């Protein structure tokens, strides 16, 4: 906040939605609750300058959980390689993954 | 074929989006928005957002109705334009269809699109999450908390809309 | 417009800007901008002249486009970070989208062809309110997000503003038009120092607010809108235009007038950051701003201009309106250099 | 599946009825049977020039009021909360401003239709 | 950036209880009261460890205790239970409101033949306590080392040395 | 902007063809920007004259880029001295006269030489020195 | 350079911590100049309002100077507080980080090789 | 970041492009203005639903509340420009060139 009246006046106006690990209705946790919880607990009061260099892997795990960028990339490679291998005829899916 | 309707629905959303962005006659622009708006409601419904999907359906329909209700009121052309009509709108239209159809071709043939951000084609069904929701729909309880957790948002939204009626009369009054 | 509705319409504008400077949530910041735009459009077309309608219109499309781009840049930041707090932007495209999204609200780079004629069409009263109050909100957002700003883009935003603002003012006669380009010139000055020290642009904002305020309500008292119409004020009100000299000199930064305090203090800060070529540049191109200030000074009372015989009974009557802080505003707008170290109060 | 099959069947049924509407009855038409209807005598030339109605002010407030009903739509699930005092105060608050907007719209000509 | 220690398939080969949802819905209250101890222990492992891969065995105990509950019901009140869950299954929403009479047969059967009392309203929703002998996981989230705090702000304040120290301002 | 660094990728003097081509591309690219604006805010009349205006500005800017390319490499080759502000200075009426010849006029062309003369000298000064324009915030 | 330092209570003009600093002297030339600003503002007021400039209504004039000195006083107290804070984080960080500010030995003029440029 | 994100992001670009190329109609211009609002609403809905950001599900609603509010402002401005100048092509309001 530019002029932090919420901190001074000691009431909440929007510091209840700004994060995913806040008190959600009926304690419905978000997808990446644990990932961001570690990240915020990591860089709390340390400052933005120190946060961007020290709490880096915690952010990367959290940002990955948000998008699954690498995990979906891993799945994309599994399916593509499986497709060409099955199409050529080296190996066929086992009966558990048919029914 | 029912592989994942998300892309198909979003494609019609873009083609409908292309339409009124090409500057037709305003009434035909309403149709181009409505198809995108209707299918956009379909996209959100498919993602679990049942309430929000029909929500944008009801509000927009009323919103765009007064839009082209106005165009025939005082913005109508004595000879209205059409999707073909002038070469400018024709050029603006066909440009949009060939554009989007190029990106989707660019999208579905390598699955590693890197325009601006990263876009990999693997299926929007994947990003879904495994887990129950108890006996409540998550979206409905989230927008229900507006009256319990969002009392600040209600005040600013209510006051702005009340001011919204004041400006509308004050602007339109004149003299 | 009835007086009571006008007050509440203004209070909504001040509340909309205040919401921007106190909220920590990106959606609320966007809301504060939306309320600011919504309550201002009626203010511009208060008198309902034909000009004001498209003047208010050009306001609307420009700022709505800016607001929509700002919303989009917020959304990407949420997508890549899952955060609504105003700390920094974790997607470079998200930031590189907001700079112009906020710029068009400020009117700095070629996102500025709305500022001149929106000032021209609307009345002088809303012109003052447009060029001073409407800049606290977008600048406040920039000050908070000042950490994650692309210096190459932000500096170019300001450098373009100074050049165009100075160049454009040389070919203006309508006093409102010259004020808009002059305001655009000061836009670059405040925004150039933004990446380095945010305390400095606050200081330049405060000085520029007093300059634009004191200049405008002098124009209100003179009841003039073009250079020729201002010229005759020497016959009626000599002190107003004589005071207008010092404010014009101060607005050009000619020291030891208060207007030097930003231009001086800013240059000192960037040279601390090994920026030398660029500070020399705006030092050079601030002079074209000074040109049409002196031409205004020459035309107002430095050389008494031909008068009109219909001015006799004009001298027989005095102003009934009661501009306040005008005697105060001139003091801060002219002589505060001895209290320069007070910038640390902002810090 | 179920919803889209129902949507499909309705539009095919409607379109088929159009197809048999314009094809089963054969046509013996000319340029005078296609003339626009104006209760007999010749039209003076209209139906696309600006036809300015008067309820534009209340037409656009409907759009504002339709947003109020969007805001107060989630009320059925809002009652299932543990802090009804705050929910009741806010729920009535939106209704009050909705009533207040209508009342102020009423007093200043407003709902009156321009002459 | 590591491995994933998926448990042996053998570990995921415990007895898989086979009753339809209506059968479980009919047992409900009586099952909850007479099978709470293994149920509570397993979920406490679920909430504490936050890792089912560390709580399979507690899941197995639930299945074994679930079997004994259902093994007893066939041995004693198979018929009224079969009458009851059939009546629940017909309804599309599986409401207890429409099968009170069959319920009245069922609960009295297990009361006078298996010593079971239907828990009162809200009784099954109470918060329970268990005495699990597993240790509390010190790092359930496997949190990394917390960052060191920035140098603390302290010390006494004295007048600024030589005033503002900015250009020609001596004071 | 990678094409801009392509000027520094090839060392001065050598690759005189490449340096001229690089600056021609730099000029032509910048020519597209100004033409794109001018065709936008200054109203056109037809497609034919619109590209004609585009062609004129692109021709000047590409030519201005080219000659500064040749003058830079040949000067660093005839003297065999890379680090020389004069190497870019001789680009003065190289650029000024040609731009004043593309729109043939002695007034603009002759008066031009100095302006990008020292400018080309000054950009060479920052090339050799550690001068920065858009300096990041150190303090 | 200071809005992010820990313990900075927002919207709080003069911290209770700042009372340990010398209050600005009443004779402080910075303060008395701000009084002149009030005096000058009074004269400007009568000029626009077409009043007997210097000898016009003193109550309007005397209010201006009395107001300016007051808001001048707390601004001057805030002046030195921030500067003292600048000088507080100055030396605490210098002591906390000694190695990046090494102590320079003495290498007196009798030993430097510094040359003399012949000014002829 | 699957292809549905590409579709609506690229969609918003054409809404941006469509708005920034006023051809002959203010009403059609306002159409592209409200067009932007679809992609922003739809993308926002996809984000906070995918991430189960339940408390943030109100954000698409508040977008719509301030959405039609601008839409009303645009048409109300369009009322007078068309009323006193006859049509809505954005070319006849150049009296403010000087
Ligand atoms: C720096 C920090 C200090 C800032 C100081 C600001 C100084 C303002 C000087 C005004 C002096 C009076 C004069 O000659 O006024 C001309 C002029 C009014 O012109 P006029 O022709 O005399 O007006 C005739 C009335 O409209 C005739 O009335 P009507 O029948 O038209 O009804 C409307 C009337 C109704 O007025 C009332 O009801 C009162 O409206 C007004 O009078 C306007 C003010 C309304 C109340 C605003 C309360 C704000 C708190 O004043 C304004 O236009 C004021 C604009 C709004 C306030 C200032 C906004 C700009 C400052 C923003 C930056 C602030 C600092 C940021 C850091
Ligand atoms: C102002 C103008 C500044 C110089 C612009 C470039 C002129 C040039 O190329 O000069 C090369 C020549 C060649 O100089 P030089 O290379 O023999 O020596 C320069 C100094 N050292 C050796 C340290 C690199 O330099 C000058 O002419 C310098 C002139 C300086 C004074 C200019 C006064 C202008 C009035
Ligand atoms: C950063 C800034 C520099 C780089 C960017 C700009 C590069 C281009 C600069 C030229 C822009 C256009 C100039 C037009 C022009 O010169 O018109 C003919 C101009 C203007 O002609 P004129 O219109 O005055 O001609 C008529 C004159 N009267 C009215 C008296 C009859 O010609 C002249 O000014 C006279 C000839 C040139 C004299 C000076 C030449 C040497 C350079 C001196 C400055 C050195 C530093
Ligand atoms: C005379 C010539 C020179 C003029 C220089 C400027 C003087 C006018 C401005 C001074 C008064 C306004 C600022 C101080 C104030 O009222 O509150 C300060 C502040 C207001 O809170 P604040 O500092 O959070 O509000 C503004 C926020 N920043 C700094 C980002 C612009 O009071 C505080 O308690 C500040 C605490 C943090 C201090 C570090
Ligand atoms: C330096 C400041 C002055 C810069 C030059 C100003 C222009 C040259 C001076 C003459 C201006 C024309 C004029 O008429 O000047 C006199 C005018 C008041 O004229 P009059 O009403 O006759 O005065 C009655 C006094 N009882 O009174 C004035 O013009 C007063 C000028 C005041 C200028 C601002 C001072 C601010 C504080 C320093
Ligand atoms: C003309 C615009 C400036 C750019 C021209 C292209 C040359 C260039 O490289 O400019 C960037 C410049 C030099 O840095 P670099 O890009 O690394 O190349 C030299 C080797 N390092 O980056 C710099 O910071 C060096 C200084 C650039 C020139 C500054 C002075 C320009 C002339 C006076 C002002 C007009």
């Amino acid at each position: 906040p530019f002029f932090d009246v919420q901190k001074r006046l000691g009431l909440d106006l929007d510091r209840w939605m700004t994060i995913q690990s806040a008190e959600q209705p009926h304690k419905i946790p978000g997808r990446c609750h644990a990932f961001e919880k570690e990240w915020i607990e990591c860089a709390h009061g340390i400052g933005g300058i120190r946060a961007e260099k020290e709490c880096k892997i915690e952010f990367d795990d959290f940002v990955e959980c948000l998008l699954r960028q690498k995990t979906m990339k891993r799945l994309s490679a599994i399916k593509r390689q499986r497709d060409k291998l099955i199409k050529e005829g080296k190996y066929t899916p086992p009966p558990h993954h048919l029914g | 074929m029912t592989m994942y309707i998300a892309f198909i629905l979003s494609t019609i959303f873009v083609i409908g989006f292309v339409g009124f962005s090409s500057k037709p006659s305003p009434i035909y622009g309403g149709l181009g928005l409505i198809v995108s708006g209707g299918v956009g409601c379909g996209i959100v419904l498919n993602f679990g957002g049942s309430f929000l999907g029909l929500m944008v359906f009801l509000i927009y329909l009323g919103g765009m109705l007064v839009v082209f209700g106005y165009t025939t009121a005082m913005a109508t052309e004595m000879y209205p334009e059409v999707w073909v009509s002038n070469k400018t709108v024709f050029g603006a239209f066909v440009s949009g269809l060939m554009m989007e159809f190029c990106m989707v071709y660019y999208a579905l043939k390598e699955e590693e699109v890197e325009i601006i951000f990263k876009f990999n084609g693997l299926g929007d069904w994947v990003i879904y999450d495994t887990g129950d929701s108890g006996f409540f729909s998550e979206e409905a309880m989230g927008i229900a908390a507006l009256y319990s957790y969002g009392t600040w948002l209600v005040i600013v939204t209510g006051w702005s809309l009340l001011i919204g009626v004041v400006v509308i009369m004050e602007i339109t009054r004149g003299n | 417009m009835n007086p009571i509705i006008y007050t509440t319409l203004i209070m909504t504008v001040m509340s909309g800007t205040m919401l921007v400077m106190i909220s920590s949530h990106w959606l609320l910041i966007w809301i504060g901008f939306e309320m600011n735009l919504l309550a201002m459009i009626p203010v511009l077309m208060k008198n309902f002249n034909p000009r004001a309608t498209e003047a208010a219109t050009k306001y609307f499309l420009t700022q709505a486009t800016a607001s929509m781009m700002l919303m989009m840049a917020i959304i990407i930041n949420l997508l890549y970070s899952g955060q609504w707090t105003i700390t920094k932007m974790f997607n470079p495209v998200a930031m590189t989208m907001m700079t112009m999204a906020l710029a068009m609200k400020l009117g700095l780079s070629p996102f500025h062809f709305w500022v001149p004629e929106v000032t021209q069409g609307i009345s002088l009263q809303a012109g003052l309110l447009l060029l001073t109050w409407q800049k606290l909100a977008p600048l406040s957002v920039l000050c908070q997000i000042s950490q994650s700003i692309n210096p190459n883009l932000m500096l170019t935003m300001a450098m373009l503003s100074i050049l165009i603002g100075g160049w454009g003012g040389l070919n203006q006669t309508q006093l409102r038009k010259i004020m808009a380009y002059s305001s655009i010139a000061h836009m670059g000055w405040m925004t150039a120092v933004l990446p380095y020290n945010t305390t400095m642009t606050i200081l330049n904002l405060l000085i520029y607010i007093t300059m634009t305020l004191a200049m405008f309500m002098l124009l209100i008292h003179s009841s003039a809108t073009t250079t020729l119409s201002l010229s005759h004020t020497w016959n009626k009100m000599p002190v107003i235009t004589s005071l207008m000299m010092v404010t014009l000199l101060s607005m050009g930064g000619l020291p030891p007038l208060s207007g030097f305090m930003p231009k001086w203090m800013i240059i000192q800060e960037m040279t601390k950051n090994e920026s030398i070529i660029m500070p020399t540049l705006m030092a050079m191109t601030a002079l074209l701003n000074l040109y049409f200030y002196m031409r205004l000074a020459y035309s107002s009372s430095l050389t008494m201009f031909p008068s009109t015989n219909n001015m006799k009974m004009k001298w027989q009557f005095e102003h009934t309106k009661q501009m306040k802080l005008l005697p105060t505003m001139i003091v801060l707008s002219t002589l505060v250099l001895p209290m320069t170290p007070a910038l640390s109060s902002l810090n | 599946m179920n919803i889209m099959l129902t949507l499909l069947t309705n539009v095919t049924l409607a379109s088929l009825l159009v197809l048999i509407a314009f094809w089963l009855p054969q046509l013996n038409a000319y340029s005078e049977k296609t003339s626009p209807y104006e209760c007999g005598f010749d039209p003076m030339g209209s139906a696309r020039l600006p036809f300015s109605m008067k309820f534009f002010l209340v037409a656009i407030t409907f759009l504002l009021f339709d947003l109020e009903i969007a805001l107060l739509l989630p009320l059925p699930w809002a009652s299932q909360t543990n802090n009804l005092k705050t929910m009741l105060t806010m729920a009535l608050f939106l209704l009050i401003l909705l009533a207040a907007s209508l009342a102020y719209e009423w007093t200043q000509k407003g709902l009156e239709w321009a002459e | 950036p590591g491995i994933v220690e998926l448990p042996t398939l053998e570990d995921l080969k415990v007895q898989e209880v086979k009753v339809s949802s209506s059968v479980l819905k009919a047992a409900a209250h009586h099952y909850g009261a007479q099978c709470d101890k293994p149920n509570k222990e397993f979920m406490l492992c679920r909430w504490e460890e936050k890792d089912p891969r560390r709580c399979l065995e507690e899941g197995k105990l639930v299945n074994q205790c679930a079997l004994d509950f259902f093994r007893q019901i066939k041995r004693h009140c198979a018929e009224p239970f079969t009458e009851y869950w059939t009546c629940i299954d017909y309804s599309g929403l599986q409401l207890f409101r429409h099968c009170r009479k069959q319920q009245a047969k069922f609960d009295e059967c297990v009361l006078d033949k298996l010593g079971w009392v239907r828990p009162d309203l809200g009784e099954l929703s109470k918060v329970t306590k268990v005495k699990t002998d597993r240790p509390l996981p010190e790092n359930p989230y496997h949190s990394r080392a917390r960052p060191e705090p920035n140098p603390e702000a302290e010390g006494d304040l004295k007048p600024a040395k030589h005033g503002s120290r900015l250009f020609f301002w001596t004071m | 902007k990678t094409l801009l660094h392509k000027y520094s990728d090839i060392p001065e003097g050598t690759e005189c063809h490449r340096k001229a081509y690089a600056s021609t591309s730099i000029g032509g690219a910048t020519g597209l920007i100004v033409s794109a604006y001018s065709i936008a805010l200054k109203p056109p009349a037809s497609f034919l004259e619109g590209v004609a205006r585009t062609g004129r500005y692109t021709f000047t800017s590409a030519a201005i880029g080219a000659i500064f390319g040749l003058t830079s490499c040949i000067s660093a080759q005839v003297r065999e001295k890379p680090d020389d502000p004069l190497n870019y200075f001789i680009g003065g009426c190289a650029g000024g006269l040609t731009l004043g010849a593309r729109t043939r006029s002695y007034g603009i062309g002759a008066a031009a030489c100095a302006y990008m003369g020292l400018t080309a000298a000054l950009v060479k000064m920052g090339q050799l020195e550690g001068w920065q324009v858009f300096a990041e915030p150190k303090v | 350079m200071m809005s992010g330092r820990p313990g900075r209570v927002p919207l709080q003009f003069l911290p209770n911590e700042a009372r340990s600093l010398p209050p600005p002297k009443l004779t402080d030339p910075r303060l008395v100049y701000m009084g002149f600003l009030g005096y000058c503002s009074g004269l400007i007021d009568n000029a626009i309002r077409r009043r007997p400039v210097v000898s016009a209504g003193l109550h309007r004039q005397l209010l201006y100077v009395t107001s300016f000195v007051f808001f001048g006083y707390y601004l001057l107290k805030r002046q030195d507080y921030m500067y003292a804070l600048r000088d507080h984080d100055m030396f605490a960080y210098v002591k906390s980080h000694p190695e990046d500010f090494p102590e320079k030995d003495k290498k007196t003029y009798g030993e430097i090789l510094e040359e003399f440029h012949p000014v002829r | 970041m699957p292809l549905v994100y590409m579709n609506i992001i690229m969609a918003f670009a054409i809404a941006l492009a469509g708005l920034l190329m006023y051809r002959s109609h203010l009403m059609s211009s306002l159409l592209c203005l409200e067009g932007m609002m679809l992609s922003l609403f739809i993308m926002s809905t996809l984000i906070i639903l995918n991430t189960h950001f339940t408390l943030a599900n109100m954000m698409p609603i508040i977008l719509l509340v301030f959405a039609a509010c601008e839409a009303a402002l645009g048409l109300s401005l369009l009322v007078m420009v068309s009323n006193t100048y006859g049509t809505d092509y954005v070319q006849n309001l150049n009296l403010l060139q000087c």
